[PDB]
């Protein structure tokens, strides 16, 4: 595939964009779109978020990582579904405001079965 | 001064008792411990800040919602403190909240350059600095109506009558620049204000402490100048609040200067900024002299100058605060004792 | 690189609390569409291990460096440096999951 860049799309904390786009980050100006789509910390429904991370994983052409808050406990189904591939997103779930990264990742989690 | 009393006497009185109920040195260090968000909630209820620690839930209690109380015990304190009084009290707390206004206003002008859905916005905006106008510039979308909405209606206007043509900002960043410029323009007018309208020896400390944050905000765009290919030094002169108490021996000086060497070398021209330049941090060394210079404004007690006083060293309280509970809360003990506590 | 992403994912959201604390506000407005292209990008992966053709993602920063910098105090230059840190470990977090899904 082509080259592109992370994004961080997870309900929980948006925080972490703050964080993350001083460094790294995501926008569009072709599409006019910012690919770095904050997260709101819980102040839109899930529908959007699914809606973008299927944008994101299943639309984009250009392949990069991606990111996700502490919601990714939260949306572990859709999270396994979207990650049979480690293109064009391969996940990941940074802590974003809190230490959100347990044995529920679904990265860990699948790790932790497969060991 | 013995008038002071007839107008402000009542304000000095309530500002000072206010004053009296800072974080106590020992309470602070106890509360540090208490590295636990309930704990850090509970010793913070034993301040005499009250119980707003048990006004929200257990499970949203965090340093952004201790910030976010705090702010808001903050804003309802100045709000009365203002409110209380009339005449140059009054005015000396309107231009208080100009400063925060100032900032609000730069918030405000995000959304116009760029489409944002105003509203966050409006919702975030920082409440000391609130703007009469501040619906007004929300609801203008192009740059002539928001200009319009701010140099009509809202009391910043001679800011931006000041500076600010036709406000395109089509290469020049808000926040590094336009903020900046307002807030020399508003450092400037604060200075003839305190210089024309204050007595002694609250006049005098204003000088002092105006010339603090004015050096303040030039050694902080010289640090910026580096990074940018704008900016050139001719708009840094301009760039720069044009007075203070470096100005003009330092401020000229570390202006023309350009690369890195020139930055620290302009501070040694001044006997107070020795080291911060050298050694230590711009910031962190920024609110300890700023909390010092604080504490000597509230020493004098029968002054204006103790309203700022006050103002300025609960806010370096708050930024403690907030550098206490995000150290303690999450986790990094390293440097829970950055805070400053010698109020 | 998982328990890293606890750390030192931390210890840079700290940085960025930090530079907040100088600038006395949550910087995260005026960072929201500050740039197109902030200076960092993902490399197209290319490598062959153990006979397999993984493809870990060697990411590398983008020549417009800074190109949303330069704003607010001087904690920013240092926060945007640990942010870029941070991403480095992200990329190096993404091409190990990268290699262990393929």
């Amino acid at each position: 595939a082509e080259k592109r860049t992370l994004i961080a799309v997870i309900a929980d904390e948006d925080t972490t964009t703050g964080l993350l786009l001083a460094g790294i980050g995501q926008i569009t100006p072709e599409t006019q779109e910012k690919n770095f789509f904050v997260y709101q910390e819980g102040k839109t429904t899930k529908e959007e978020i699914t809606d973008k991370f299927n944008h994101f994983t299943e639309e984009r052409d250009d392949i990069a990582i991606l990111l996700i808050n502490q919601h990714i406990a939260e949306n572990i189904r859709a999270r396994v579904d979207s990650f049979t591939n480690a293109f064009p997103a391969i996940l990941e779930i940074p802590s974003k405001d809190h230490p959100y990264d347990p044995e529920k990742d679904s990265v860990l989690k699948r790790v932790r079965k497969l060991f | 001064g013995v008038y002071f009393n007839i107008d402000n006497g009542f304000i000095e009185g309530v500002v000072r008792g206010y004053r009296n109920g800072l974080l106590s040195n020992n309470q602070y260090i106890n509360l540090t411990q208490c590295d636990t968000l309930e704990d850090l909630k509970l010793q913070l209820s034993s301040t005499d800040y009250g119980n707003f620690l048990s006004s929200v839930s257990s499970e949203s209690l965090t340093t952004s919602l201790i910030q976010e109380y705090a702010s808001s015990k903050l804003y309802h304190e100045f709000n009365y403190i203002r409110d209380q009084s009339s005449g140059s009290t009054r005015k000396f707390m309107d231009y208080i909240t100009y400063g925060y206004m100032i900032d609000n206003v730069a918030l405000m002008i995000t959304g116009t350059i760029h489409d944002r859905d105003k509203g966050e916005i409006l919702q975030r905006c920082h409440p000391l600095g609130w703007f009469d106008t501040l619906p007004t510039l929300s609801v203008a979308t192009d740059l002539e109506s928001l200009y319009e909405t701010v140099l009509v209606d809202t009391p910043l206007a001679p800011y931006f009558k000041n500076c600010f043509d036709t406000a395109e900002e089509l290469d020049d960043m808000n926040i590094e620049i336009i903020r900046n410029k307002l807030y020399k323009a508003y450092l400037e007018d604060f200075y003839n204000f305190v210089t024309e309208e204050i007595p002694e020896p609250a006049k005098e400390c204003m000088q002092t402490l105006l010339g603090f944050e004015a050096d303040r905000r030039s050694i902080n765009i010289a640090l910026n100048s580096l990074q940018s290919s704008d900016i050139d030094p001719d708009l840094k002169s301009d760039l720069l609040p044009n007075i203070g108490k470096l100005y003009p021996l330092a401020t000229f000086h570390l202006a023309q200067a350009q690369d890195f060497e020139g930055v620290r070398a302009a501070l040694a021209n001044v006997y107070e900024y020795r080291g911060f330049l050298e050694t230590g941090n711009l910031e962190d060394h920024f609110y300890q002299l700023e909390m010092e210079l604080c504490r000597d404004a509230f020493t004098q007690q029968f002054a204006i100058s103790t309203v700022w006083a006050w103002m300025k060293s609960k806010e370096q309280e708050v930024r403690n605060i907030t550098w206490i509970a995000e150290c303690i809360a999450q986790n990094q003990r390293e440097r829970i004792n950055n805070y400053i506590s010698v109020y | 690189a998982k328990q890293k992403m606890g750390r030192v994912m931390q210890t840079a959201a700290f940085s960025l609390a930090e530079v907040s604390y100088a600038t006395g506000e949550n910087i995260g407005y005026q960072v929201q569409e500050s740039v197109s292209t902030a200076r960092f990008k993902v490399r197209a992966r290319q490598e062959n291990v153990s006979g397999v053709y993984l493809s870990q993602f060697e990411s590398y920063i983008d020549p417009e460096i800074n190109d949303f910098r330069l704003t607010g105090l001087g904690r920013g230059g240092q926060q945007v440096q640990r942010a870029k840190e941070i991403y480095s470990r992200a990329v190096e977090t993404l091409v190990e999951l990268a290699s262990l899904q393929t």
